[PDB]
């Protein structure tokens, strides 16, 4: 069983395999490196060399006629972050000197996407209003939304549901459409909608229950939902358009009431 | 943890248990 | 209050979705659809359409009479009674032919030719999937990684069913089709070769398979923890990178110090689930034919323990 | 601020417990008041199993075991050489494993994210506890913990299942098994869907997500979608754990003897005899 | 139902269907206590 | 007492608690059949 | 009482039913084969 | 000295500080209760 | 001094004390239970 | 010498320090006691 | 006192009422079930 | 419900089925006690 | 000392609390049903 | 809730609960300790 | 809280349930001293 | 704190309570040392 002295078949398939493993792993750090590399310096903003172990940069061929990606040369952010370090040292946090939700820090930053709305296989938008789709409707035993009261964070109702956006490509809801007291129609991402008044063990609950049906996003407050990033142009929204839209919602967690930010303690 | 310390514990299943 | 992303509140209905257009000559799909409005609360509630090309016919009449050969074996060891076939079912089991066969392909029916037979339908019908699923990518221009990810699983089926019996020139070195009897036949296999533990490869498919275990529990919570933000539009992410990609990285460096892209992480999660079945085959291949003792092997290679590292017996006394 | 988009979102908030105290970085680690209880527990765990080994018969670390006491011991604490050390070490990877996944908590809170990693990771850690804590508890003994060595908890493993027959008849042990397997294949399903979407062929452009359900319908007839497949996989592997830890916990507490003879009870359901 | 009237006939429904239910349960058991008692 | 309708809806509570019911029975049936002294088909 | 047709519908009661119904006598017979003294098969 | 509260939180540090303190003060214990000269609670 | 009540939400407060407390209470007492010396439920 | 604190911040240095601080005196205490000559608790 | 029924929806209230009671009620009978001494269709 | 009426009618009718309930468990427990005591 | 209800949520609190009391009785049930002393359904 | 008064009902409630509670309960422990006492 | 009465209203009933509680804890440990003192 | 005067406060009630604490755990360690002794 033995190759030479004490080596044998098993030790060489051993030995063999960690190697590839080594050399894999390389390989997997080198293909998790294609984004947000080089890395920089904490306050200079000094980029650092680049690995030794790198190879070319890759290009995706894009759909639809819209050329190459080569996510190597995405443009690095800005230096200068509207915020202030909490003490000077490199590892300290930063602290908004404005609003964040406005001006994107910490949860409610957004990326730079691209302005141009994401496309189905044929050509056509992707996520439109429910109208607009191709003879897609909700569900009949479903929650049908339109119409139903909202309730924002601070449990005020800021409004009503006016519209539903629906992807589609993949057959499902991405926005809700509200209208606010003001009138305004503002989109909220479907990821931060609670439906009420729809519970399966409620169903399932041999009860006769008159439980409100409404719509609740603990997100936002009822007045941040007058300072939702607009639409450029009507029945359409653009990646960088829902990047916006998104990191509004999202960064309420932290920034909507100063307490969300506080430890439990 | 229990409140016993490990020889007791041993004295006991050695002598009370395994002894008698 | 707050939606966690488990269940899809409100479904969306519509026409069938039959698919892109193929690229390649395809016969057309077979058009039969439904909708399942249980799967929707997970997934898609769209059931269909399929497509039945030559690979998918010929995959399905050799494994239909792959598993009607077993299932007869199985009422025949039944004595034909219904009761006896729901009592014993577990227990029942088309067994490969004695030693006294060595790997010859001529065994009476009733002694192992009809566990040939099926060994040899079900063969044919895992190799015309594999290529099917081979021209089902090449028909829409997509990559080849589902076709080698499913090729390293053959790799480790054809090592235990026929490679190493062929080697070893053995059929009884075979697995049987049976619940309990291939349970069995792993214990028997992990007796007789000293412990499977101690084989190194066997440690390195246990390494992956819990590996993918974490990386599916990793990157699931963390695509429906990023679903405020679209994460679960990964293609979009990869092609143009959001405030997901960016969120999704930023978590994992700021926990262990080091991060994938929303390509690489798929990229590893692939490599774990196919190094699994890999280093699987190659364990199972090498055991009895190169190394029959695998405690005897680690102790040769200082990794085996003795008593004075640890001793067991009180495990065991516990459990009894 | 190391990646290229880094610096905007490393703010402060979002912390359970210190607020400010520990609100910082430490390269690219994130730190906390949980970063700091876990690096004295890890680094005292470590610290306490090498001191352990130390006073071993070995330091090969193929063969260095940090034993639990003796049976006979009972649930006592045990001296530091008689396996006081597997102990305190246990206690320590409580610890760490529960301020890991605290500290796991406060950065999702710091990016806006759910609770899903904390959970998922905390039912690894609830496996854990099972495995060295709760067992140990429910049957009388420390002793009954596996050991703290690469290739002894594999002793441990083998001793323990051939305690009760062959624990693959152990049914809760078949559903894990199923789980632990089903999610495998799935990880290779999604990984090679994903890069065969952005990796295309033929010189074709970068597929949507309309190639991928297409490609699964004329694959085996069904496509669970993107968010879908996110959802099972998480499902299966939490499933896997969970069903780990209710296999090992039923074994030597609830169910005492063959795990073969279990399935006698099929045997005797009156429809069939 | 909604209006006191039909929830009065479902009630007067259910408790007749019930009452039989009972009735024929409690000539069973009786029939079993009579055969085979199972307080000694 | 009828209000109690005004809750509980009689379609559902119905199809319940006649699952539970089976249930209960199939349970009983099945623990007699499993005792010597009051099994009735396997002794004359 | 006919009202109870009112509350619940007859084209799947009559399905529930009949497949409840055809799965009960199933196995009762199928237990009354399992026992040796209602047997009516296995001898003369 | 007193400055040290000017770079860390008194209400932060306190929880920090009594949590330590208390797995500490533990710790100690359960050591004191693992030896047969200072066990207060097996013995009289 | 009710300063403290400035500083430390008393609802937060009062709850994890009353963990601690609970905690700390059980396992005293699981303690004294697993020493013959004192447990008061197994003998007379 | 005191430049050392132009390039690391006293907040984290100081929990760096005290966090290894910790960890060793703990882990020597440890070792001490797992040896007989060392260990001040078991005899008298 | 009927104010209890201002903070609390009876509907939601009595099927959890309900569940816990049949569950209590099959694990008293199941470990009456268990003793010999309560055990009520073993034996005569 | 909500006013102070109706909600004592939902409390009189719980009240009512609780004492129906604990008087047939009080029967039942004494009838067990009479049989074999769990005391003495 | 009716203030307690100015900063808990009485609905809530009521919840814990009786989760708590159940489980705290069903561990105490269950303790005193495994010791010879006080079981007392085992014998007469 | 939010007022006193009401608060003070609440307050009166629940402590006629707990000690309606509490009194069963030292009703139940002295039979016991005049069963089985555990202290000696 | 925010205005200094209530936190004097605060501190005093958590002082005097925490006196309360101290001295529960006291008269419970001098009876076990009494009966079994864990020192001697 | 953010003033000398505050932060100096601060550290007057924490070395208040430290010293208390510190003089309660010398207290217990001198009554343990002459109950049994570590050293010698
Ligand atoms: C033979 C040894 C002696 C003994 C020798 C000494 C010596 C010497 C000292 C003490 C001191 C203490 N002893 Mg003593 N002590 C003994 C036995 C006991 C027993 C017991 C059950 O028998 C108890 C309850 C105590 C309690 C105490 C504490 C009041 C005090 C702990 C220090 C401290 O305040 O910081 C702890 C800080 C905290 C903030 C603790 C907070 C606790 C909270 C409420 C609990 C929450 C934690 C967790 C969630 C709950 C428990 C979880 C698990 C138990 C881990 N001792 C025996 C009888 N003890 C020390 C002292 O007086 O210092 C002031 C001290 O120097
Ligand atoms: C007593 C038991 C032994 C033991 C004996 C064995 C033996 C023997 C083997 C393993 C193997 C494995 N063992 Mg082991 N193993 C032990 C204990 C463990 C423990 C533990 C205690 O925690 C773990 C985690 C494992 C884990 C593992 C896996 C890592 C590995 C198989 C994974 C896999 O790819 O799925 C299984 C996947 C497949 C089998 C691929 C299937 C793909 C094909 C194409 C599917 C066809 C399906 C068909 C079309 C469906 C219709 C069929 C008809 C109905 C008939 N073992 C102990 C030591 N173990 C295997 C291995 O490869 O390791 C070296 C193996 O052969
Ligand atoms: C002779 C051996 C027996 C057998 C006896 C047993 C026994 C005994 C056990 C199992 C258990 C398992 N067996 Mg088995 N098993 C057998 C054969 C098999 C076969 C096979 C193909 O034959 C397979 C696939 C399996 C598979 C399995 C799984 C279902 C399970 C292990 C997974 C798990 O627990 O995850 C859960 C994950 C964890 C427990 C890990 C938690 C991770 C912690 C929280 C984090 C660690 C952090 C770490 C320190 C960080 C350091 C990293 C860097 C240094 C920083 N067994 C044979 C029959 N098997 C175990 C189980 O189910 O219990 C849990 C169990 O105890
Ligand atoms: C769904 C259940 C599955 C699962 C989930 C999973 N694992 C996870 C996560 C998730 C979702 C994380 O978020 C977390 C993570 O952050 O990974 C990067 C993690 C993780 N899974 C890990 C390991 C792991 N998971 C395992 C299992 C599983 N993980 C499951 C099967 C296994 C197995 C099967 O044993 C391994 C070894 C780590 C990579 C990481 C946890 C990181 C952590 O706990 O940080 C603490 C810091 C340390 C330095 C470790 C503590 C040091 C100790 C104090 C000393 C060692 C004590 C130990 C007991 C010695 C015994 C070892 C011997 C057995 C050899
Ligand atoms: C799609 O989105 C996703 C990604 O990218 C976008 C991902 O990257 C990922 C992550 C996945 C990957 C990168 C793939 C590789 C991961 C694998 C194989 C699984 C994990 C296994 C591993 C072995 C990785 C390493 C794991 C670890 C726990 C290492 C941890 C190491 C260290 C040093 C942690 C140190 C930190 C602390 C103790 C806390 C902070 C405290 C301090 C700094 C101490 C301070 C004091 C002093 C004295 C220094 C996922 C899941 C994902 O879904
Ligand atoms: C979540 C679990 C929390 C458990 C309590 C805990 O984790 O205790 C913490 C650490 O315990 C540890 O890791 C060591 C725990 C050892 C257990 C044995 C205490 O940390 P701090 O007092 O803040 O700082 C300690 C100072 O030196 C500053 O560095
Ligand atoms: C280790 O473990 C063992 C072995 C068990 C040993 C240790 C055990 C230990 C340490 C146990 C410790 C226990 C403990 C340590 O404090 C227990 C404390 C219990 C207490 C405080 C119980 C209190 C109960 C109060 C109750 C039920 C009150 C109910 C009130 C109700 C339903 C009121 C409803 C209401 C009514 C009517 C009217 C409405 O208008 C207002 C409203 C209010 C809706
Ligand atoms: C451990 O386990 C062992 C060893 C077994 C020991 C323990 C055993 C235990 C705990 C068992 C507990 C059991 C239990 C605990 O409550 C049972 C309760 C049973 C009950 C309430 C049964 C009730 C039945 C009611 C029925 C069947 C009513 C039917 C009404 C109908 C169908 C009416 C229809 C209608 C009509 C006609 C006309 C229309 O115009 C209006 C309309 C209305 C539509
Ligand atoms: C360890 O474990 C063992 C070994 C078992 C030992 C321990 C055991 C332990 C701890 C057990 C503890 C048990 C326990 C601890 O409280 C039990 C309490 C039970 C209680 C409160 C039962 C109460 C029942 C009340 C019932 C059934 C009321 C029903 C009312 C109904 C259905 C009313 C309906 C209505 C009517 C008619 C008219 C409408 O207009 C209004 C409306 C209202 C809709
Ligand atoms: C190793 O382990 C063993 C072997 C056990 C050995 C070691 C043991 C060790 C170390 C133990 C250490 C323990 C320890 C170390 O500090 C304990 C400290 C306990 C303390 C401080 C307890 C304090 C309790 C205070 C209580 C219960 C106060 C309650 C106040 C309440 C509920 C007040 C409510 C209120 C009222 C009425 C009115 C409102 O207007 C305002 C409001 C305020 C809402
Ligand atoms: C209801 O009744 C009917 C009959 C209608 C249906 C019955 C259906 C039932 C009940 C089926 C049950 C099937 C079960 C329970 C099967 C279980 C199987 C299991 C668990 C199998 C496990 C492992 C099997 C393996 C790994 C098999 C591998 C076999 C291989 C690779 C064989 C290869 C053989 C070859 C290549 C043929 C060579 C032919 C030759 C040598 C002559 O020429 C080259
Ligand atoms: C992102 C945080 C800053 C990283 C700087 C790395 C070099 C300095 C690390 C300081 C660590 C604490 C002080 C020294 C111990
Ligand atoms: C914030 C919550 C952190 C813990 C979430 C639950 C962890 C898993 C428990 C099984
Ligand atoms: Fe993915």
């Amino acid at each position: 069983a033995y190759i030479v002295g004490t080596f044998d078949v098993a030790e060489l398939a051993f030995l063999l395999f960690f190697g590839f493993f080594i050399a894999l792993v390389f390989y997997l750090n080198r293909e998790s490196r294609r984004e947000g590399y080089p890395l920089e310096d904490e306050q200079t903003g000094k980029i650092h060399p680049g690995s030794l172990f790198d190879g070319d940069k890759k290009a995706f061929q894009l759909p639809h006629g819209r050329g190459t990606y080569v996510p190597e040369n995405v443009a690095r952010d800005d230096i200068n972050v509207p915020g202030v370090r909490s003490f000077r040292s490199a590892g300290a946090p930063w602290v908004p000197t404005g609003d964040p939700m406005k001006d994107g820090m910490g949860p409610a930053a957004w990326a730079n996407r691209s302005k141009y709305p994401d496309l189905t296989f044929d050509g056509r938008p992707r996520i439109v209003p429910i109208a607009q789709s191709h003879e897609l409707i909700i569900a009949p035993n479903d929650p049908q939304l339109i119409g139903w009261p909202v309730m924002a964070a601070d449990k005020k109702m800021v409004g009503k549901v006016s519209d539903i956006w629906v992807d589609q490509a993949e057959h499902m809801i991405r926005y809700l459409e509200v209208e606010t007291t003001t009138g305004k129609k503002v989109l909220a991402p479907m990821m931060v909608a609670s439906v009420h008044g729809n519970s399966l063990i409620d169903a399932l609950l041999p009860i006769v229950e008159d439980k409100p049906k409404f719509v609740e996003i603990d997100a936002i407050t009822a007045a941040q939902f007058e300072d939702v990033p607009a639409l450029e142009t009507p029945g359409i929204i653009t990646r960088y358009e829902e990047d916006r839209v998104q990191a509004y919602f999202g960064g309420g967690y932290m920034y909507a009431m100063p307490e969300r930010a506080e430890p439990w303690l | 943890c229990s409140g016993n310390t490990a020889s007791g514990n041993i004295a006991a299943e050695q002598a009370a248990q395994e002894a008698a | 209050a707050t939606y966690q992303n488990i269940f899809t509140q409100v479904q969306v209905t519509g026409p069938p979705e039959m698919g892109v257009p193929h690229l390649d000559g395809s016969e057309g799909r077979v058009e039969l659809t439904g909708h399942n409005y249980w799967l929707g609360k997970i997934g898609q509630a769209q059931i269909g359409p399929i497509y039945l090309g030559l690979l998918g016919t010929i995959s399905l009449t050799f494994g239909a009479a792959a598993i009607m050969i077993i299932g007869l074996n199985f009422w025949a060891q039944a004595g034909w009674s219904p009761q006896t076939f729901m009592r014993e079912f577990f227990w029942l089991s088309l067994d490969p032919p004695g030693p006294e066969y060595g790997f010859s392909p001529f065994v009476p029916l009733n002694e192992g030719g009809w566990f040939i037979m099926a060994g040899a339908f079900l063969t044919i019908a895992v190799l015309t999937w594999w290529a099917r699923t081979y021209t089902r990518a090449k028909a829409l221009g997509m990559g080849m990684h589902i076709p080698w990810a499913f090729a390293s699983a053959i790799w480790l089926f054809l090592v235990l069913g026929f490679i190493r019996p062929m080697l070893l020139g053995d059929w009884s070195e075979a697995v049987p089709y049976g619940i309990f009897s291939h349970l069995d036949w792993t214990n028997n296999f992990s007796l007789r070769y000293g412990n499977l533990f101690y084989n190194p490869f066997h440690a390195l498919s246990i390494v992956f398979l819990y590996g993918s275990a974490v990386l599916f529990a990793m990157h699931g919570a963390t695509i429906l923890a990023l679903g405020r933000y679209g994460g679960e539009r990964e293609i979009e992410q990869i092609t143009d990178r959001g405030t997901a990609a960016e969120r999704g990285a930023l978590f994992w460096r700021w926990v262990m110090g080091f991060n994938a892209t929303f390509e690489s992480i798929h990229r590893w999660a692939w490599w774990f689930a196919v190094l699994t079945t890999l280093t699987g085959g190659i364990g199972i291949l090498i055991t009895g034919t190169v190394v029959d003792n695998w405690y005897l092997w680690a102790q040769e290679h200082y990794y085996a323990p003795e008593t004075f590292n640890y001793d067991p017996s009180g495990a065991i006394a516990g459990s009894t | 601020a190391l990646l290229s988009f880094e610096r905007k979102y490393r703010v402060r908030g979002g912390t359970l417990i210190g607020g400010d105290l520990f609100d910082f970085w430490v390269g690219p680690f994130y730190v906390g008041f949980f970063g700091v209880t876990t690096a004295i527990s890890a680094l005292l765990g470590t610290a306490l199993i090498f001191a352990a080994a130390a006073q071993g018969p070995t330091l090969n670390p193929w063969l260095i075991s940090i034993n639990p006491p003796s049976i006979e011991a009972g649930l006592a604490f045990a001296p530091l050489s008689e396996g006081g050390y597997w102990q305190v070490i246990t206690a320590c990877a409580v610890v760490a494993f529960s301020s890991w996944v605290l500290r796991q908590a406060e950065i999702s809170r710091k990016l806006g994210m759910s609770y899903h990693v904390p959970i998922a990771f905390g039912v690894a850690v609830f496996a854990y506890v099972t495995l060295n804590v709760i067992r140990p508890l429910w049957m009388g003994a420390w002793g009954n913990g596996f050991p703290y060595g690469i290739w002894t908890h594999l002793d441990w493993v083998s001793n323990v299942g051939y305690a009760f027959g062959n624990f693959h008849y152990n049914p809760v042990h078949m559903l894990a098994i199923t789980f632990f397997f089903t999610n495998c294949l799935a990880l290779a399903l999604h990984g090679g869907l994903v890069l065969s979407a952005v990796n295309p062929t033929g010189g074709t452009d970068v597929k949507t997500p309309e190639y991928e359900d297409t490609y699964f319908r004329d694959f085996i007839g069904y496509s669970v979608g993107t968010l879908g497949i996110h959802r099972v996989g998480l499902f299966l592997a939490l499933n896997a754990g969970f069903w780990s830890a209710i296999c090992i916990v039923i074994s030597g507490t609830l169910y005492v003897g063959s795990w073969i003879e279990f399935w006698d009870f099929w045997k005797k359901i009156p429809i069939w005899s | 139902y909604l209006t006191p009237e039909e929830a009065q006939e479902i009630h007067k429904g259910f408790m007749g269907t019930f009452v039989l239910y009972v009735a024929i349960a409690l000539v069973a058991h009786a029939l079993m206590w009579a055969y085979k008692p199972w307080f000694g | 007492m009828w209000r109690i309708w005004f809750y509980f809806d009689i379609r559902r509570a119905l199809v319940a608690l006649h699952v539970g019911l089976a249930v209960l029975a199939f349970t009983i049936h099945f623990i007699l059949l499993s005792t010597d002294r009051y099994n009735w088909l396997e002794r004359a």
